[PDB]
């Protein structure tokens, strides 16, 4: 900081560096909150249990990243515990890691999916890519079908959506004549 | 002009399949960390319930865009330990087990040619912040990048399953259960598909194999030479990052307020007068977020179109043989091989291209003794003295015979018919 | 869109009547202008989102029309374009705001192993099948169509000859019936 400078500003124009007037040192200000908290839940009418995925943080340092000291005791249970689990995306709290693999029920990310399973709780597992099936192969062996099935599949395709019309006047200006008069100059917008 | 030779051309085409999933926090973007501003943002909450919906609609879509492109078959096949494919070499495209992942050589080259400058562990930003990392500013302004559902190793596993099924069973695994077939016989099926008799393949199999191998080599050094080829994917990355950067830069606008800094307003003015200025800033930043979400929806629609095209190509060229012209490479399609790439797929379309044409004299039919003879399949070709029946796509002449041709009426109405005898066994 | 009418947009109130009853036209006009600007912005956002969804629906309807042309009105050779398996027919069924295609397809069911060879060396000349492949049950060879096991004796009409039988890799020895 040059002697004529006291405040530093980033590209967003919000002040980020400040020279402390008493002790002539530069201090950086960072947000005390952050984005990246995701809440994983089975649909209510099933259970109120939930898991919390904190993005791009080791669960060792989640308490300082989230500032769990200033949070309510109900939040602190999701800050640390025995259900800590690490993923490439981030780290997950409130879900029991399972080595077994199933289909994806509630996708978390980075190949991790969560589900509500059995004592009912929420498990988090690496999703499977379907059945593993090695196929035999030889330079002088073929497989010929001797029978068939006539299978009828179904597929649905949207064709149209609801045709809709908007009246600017009665939307913007319910019944007042003053507002309707003031809306004339914006007619070029509404006709658009 | 009938070809007398051929070339096995391998063409590489890249298709973006997905884009970076993103999420936005209204509260910490607009009203950074001040309670006074966030209270004023409650009345606009509905707008964010729109925005957070739209971005969510994009994010899930991107996962789906990957799935329908790569999850064609749920039977994860494994290539056999023995590589005996009639001289065909698939080392550069099949998985390499000497790596932590299962990426092939070509997949590794594709991955190394795209930067994808995006995971920054939250906590590194709280440290060396003087470097002014873009991702740190985005994260402090509430612009988080969610990760893709399918890991890169998992997409590589899907691609490996597709390759194994294609080489070990042809198209039979697309239409249900995989069925064995020697690779030479599979290539014979493909050659019959493009209208050239299979007997040529076994007569030139080694040559064909060599050509194929050479073509694969021409891909490798081509992908290891320059990164311009993947410009489709890199742009799809860069543009997204660009948008996010713009968003952060757009926080530096007054929008008619006295200043662009919320704390500056709240420090000069009081709640008496700061409310109108904060409302102006809130409206402007909400409009900026709406613009970002709309542009993201446009790009998501474009990526959905690209991914639907990629899925169609996966179904119609990797899982089968496409008779559509130019749909899968220039030439007559024979096979396709998928290769995962960052936020996209790469198709190696192998095609039959006739090489050495030669002038020939032809007639539409042959009048034997009054009746006109038309070829069952092929054309009548004369080298100057005699006549032969030749298949369209290859020069394999054979003497005219009653089984090569069929008769239809007398030989007076056909224009261009000529005189010659036809052998009768 | 209806819910977004409860936003001040910087005005003193979100209701026109409150503004017009508290303020005369002197100062009410600026407030009503702010409300008009905000509500017009909301309408523009709605129309833009509707255009995006219309583009989605138009793509889906183009796909539906292509499927109706290529599968209901014909037989599609494109793989997996109309159902899994080999396409036989398709039946349309109207649904609210959409179409439902019933794709009837042929799926091979029971597969059997068979030892195969690319060609057959009869008496020096190699024989290749016209439509089918050579399959052996252990002792004899038969020409069978590819999608169904319908073996039949090797015959000069079933196959065709091209050149000597030394160049083909994997050729096997057998006789061919000459009627
Ligand atoms: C081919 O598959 C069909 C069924 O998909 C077989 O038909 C069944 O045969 C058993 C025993 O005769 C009956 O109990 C079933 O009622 C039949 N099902 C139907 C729908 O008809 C048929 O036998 C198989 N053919 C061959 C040669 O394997
Ligand atoms: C068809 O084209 C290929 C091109 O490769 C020819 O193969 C080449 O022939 C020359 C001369 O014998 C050799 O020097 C090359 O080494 C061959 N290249 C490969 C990859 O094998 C082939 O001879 C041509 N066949 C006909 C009938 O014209
Ligand atoms: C298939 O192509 C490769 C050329 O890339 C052949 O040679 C191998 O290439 C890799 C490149 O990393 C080397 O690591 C190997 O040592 C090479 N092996 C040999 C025997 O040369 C490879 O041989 C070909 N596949 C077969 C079965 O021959
Ligand atoms: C092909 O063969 C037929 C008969 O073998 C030829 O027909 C003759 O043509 C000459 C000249 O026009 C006539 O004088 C004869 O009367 C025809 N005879 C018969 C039986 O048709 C025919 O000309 C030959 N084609 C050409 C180009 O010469
Ligand atoms: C297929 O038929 C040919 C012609 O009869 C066989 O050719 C010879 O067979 C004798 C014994 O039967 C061998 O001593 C010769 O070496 C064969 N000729 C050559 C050039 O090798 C041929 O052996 C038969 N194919 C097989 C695999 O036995
Ligand atoms: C007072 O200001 C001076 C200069 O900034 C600083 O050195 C000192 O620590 C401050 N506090 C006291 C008690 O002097
Ligand atoms: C967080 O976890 C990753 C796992 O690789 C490790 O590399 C890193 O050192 C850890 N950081 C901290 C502060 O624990
Ligand atoms: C699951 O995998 C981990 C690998 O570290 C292992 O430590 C653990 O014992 C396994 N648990 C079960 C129930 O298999
Ligand atoms: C075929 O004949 C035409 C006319 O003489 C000539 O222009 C052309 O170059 C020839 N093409 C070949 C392959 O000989
Ligand atoms: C045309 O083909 C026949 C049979 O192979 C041959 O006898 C004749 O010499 C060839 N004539 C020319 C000009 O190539
Ligand atoms: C082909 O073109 C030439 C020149 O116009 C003509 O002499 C000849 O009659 C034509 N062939 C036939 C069957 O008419
Ligand atoms: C065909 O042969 C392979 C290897 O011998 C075997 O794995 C496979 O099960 C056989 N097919 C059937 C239907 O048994
Ligand atoms: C193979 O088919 C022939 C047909 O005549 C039959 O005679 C023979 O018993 C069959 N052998 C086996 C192992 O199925
Ligand atoms: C086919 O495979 C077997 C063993 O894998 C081998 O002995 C034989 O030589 C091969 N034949 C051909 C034509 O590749």
């Amino acid at each position: 900081f040059l002697p004529f400078q006291q405040f530093g500003r980033d590209i967003a124009d919000t002040t980020d560096a400040v020279r402390d007037p008493q002790t002539l040192e530069i201090l950086d200000i960072t947000p005390c909150s952050f984005g990246g908290v995701s809440v994983i839940t089975p649909g209510t009418n099933t259970s109120n249990q939930v898991a919390v995925l904190y993005q791009d943080v080791n669960c060792t340092e989640v308490p300082v990243a989230i500032h769990a000291d200033q949070l309510t005791p109900t939040w602190r249970v999701y800050s640390t515990g025995s259900n800590v689990f690490q993923t490439r995306a981030g780290c997950l709290i409130g879900a029991e890691h399972v080595n077994n693999s199933y289909e994806c029920d509630i996708p978390i990310g980075a190949g991790i999916c969560a589900s509500y399973q059995t004592s009912q709780s929420i498990i988090a597992y690496t999703m499977s890519l379907g059945a593993e099936n090695s196929v035999a192969y030889s330079n002088n062996s073929i497989a010929i079908p001797t029978n068939f099935t006539i299978s009828v599949t179904t597929e649905i395709l949207p064709v149209s959506m609801t045709k809709t019309s908007v009246d600017c006047t009665m939307y913007i200006c319910g019944d007042s004549t003053e507002c309707s008069n003031l809306l004339l100059q914006y007619g070029s917008f509404c006709t658009q | 002009a009938i070809p007398t030779n051929f070339t096995i051309s391998v063409t590489t085409e890249i298709l973006p399949v997905s884009m970076t999933k993103t999420s936005v926090d209204c509260t910490m973007y607009i009203c950074g960390d001040s309670t006074e501003c966030s209270n004023l943002l409650l009345q606009y909450g509905s707008f964010c319930t729109q925005l957070n919906r739209a971005l969510t609609g994009i994010a899930v879509e991107q996962d789906k865009n990957t799935q329908e492109v790569f999850a064609q078959v749920k039977q994860i096949y494994k290539t056999p330990p023995i590589k005996d494919f009639g001289g065909f070499n698939f080392s550069q495209i099949l998985p390499d087990p000497s790596k932590p992942s299962k990426r092939s050589f070509i997949e590794d080259l594709l991955f190394n040619k795209v930067t994808l400058a995006d995971i920054k562990q939250y906590g590194d930003c709280l440290g060396d912040i003087a470097a002014r990392d873009l991702i740190c500013a985005q994260k402090f302004n509430g612009l988080t990048v969610l990760p893709p559902l399918l890991t890169d190793e998992m997409i590589a596993q899907y691609t490996s399953a597709l390759l194994a099924g294609t080489i070990t069973s042809g198209w039979t695994f697309g239409a249900g259960a995989a069925l064995q077939i020697p690779f030479a016989m599979q290539m014979a099926y493909r050659f019959n598909g493009i209208g050239v008799t299979q007997n040529v393949l076994y007569e030139n199999q080694k040559l064909i194999a060599n050509q194929f191998n050479s073509a694969i080599g021409k891909i490798q050094d081509s992908l290891s030479s320059t990164a311009s080829a993947l410009g489709k994917l890199q742009d799809v990355v860069n543009q997204n990052a660009q948008a996010l950067n713009t968003l952060v830069k757009q926080l530096s606008s007054n929008f008619g307020a006295i200043s662009s800094v919320l704390n500056d307003i709240l420090s000069r003015l009081d709640k008496c007068e700061a409310e109108v200025q904060i409302d102006r800033l809130i409206t402007g930043r909400l409009q900026s977020l709406q613009t970002y979400v709309t542009q993201q929806l446009i790009r998501a629609a474009e990526i959905r179109a690209s991914a639907n095209l990629a899925a169609t190509k996966m179904s119609e060229c990797v899982l089968g043989q496409s008779k559509r012209v130019d749909f899968c490479g220039k030439g007559y399609h024979l096979m396709s091989f998928p290769q995962s790439a960052p936020h996209g797929v790469v198709f190696l379309h192998v095609t039959y291209v006739p090489a050495q044409e030669k002038n020939f004299t032809t007639a539409p039919a042959i009048c034997h003794d009054g009746k006109a003879h038309f070829p069952r399949e092929g054309v009548f070709v004369s080298n100057g003295t005699h006549w032969f029946v030749t298949q369209r796509n290859f020069y394999e002449p054979q003497i005219i015979t009653t089984d090569n041709t069929f008769v239809s009426g007398n030989c007076d109405v056909v224009i261009g018919i000529v005189n010659n005898t036809v052998y009768d066994p």
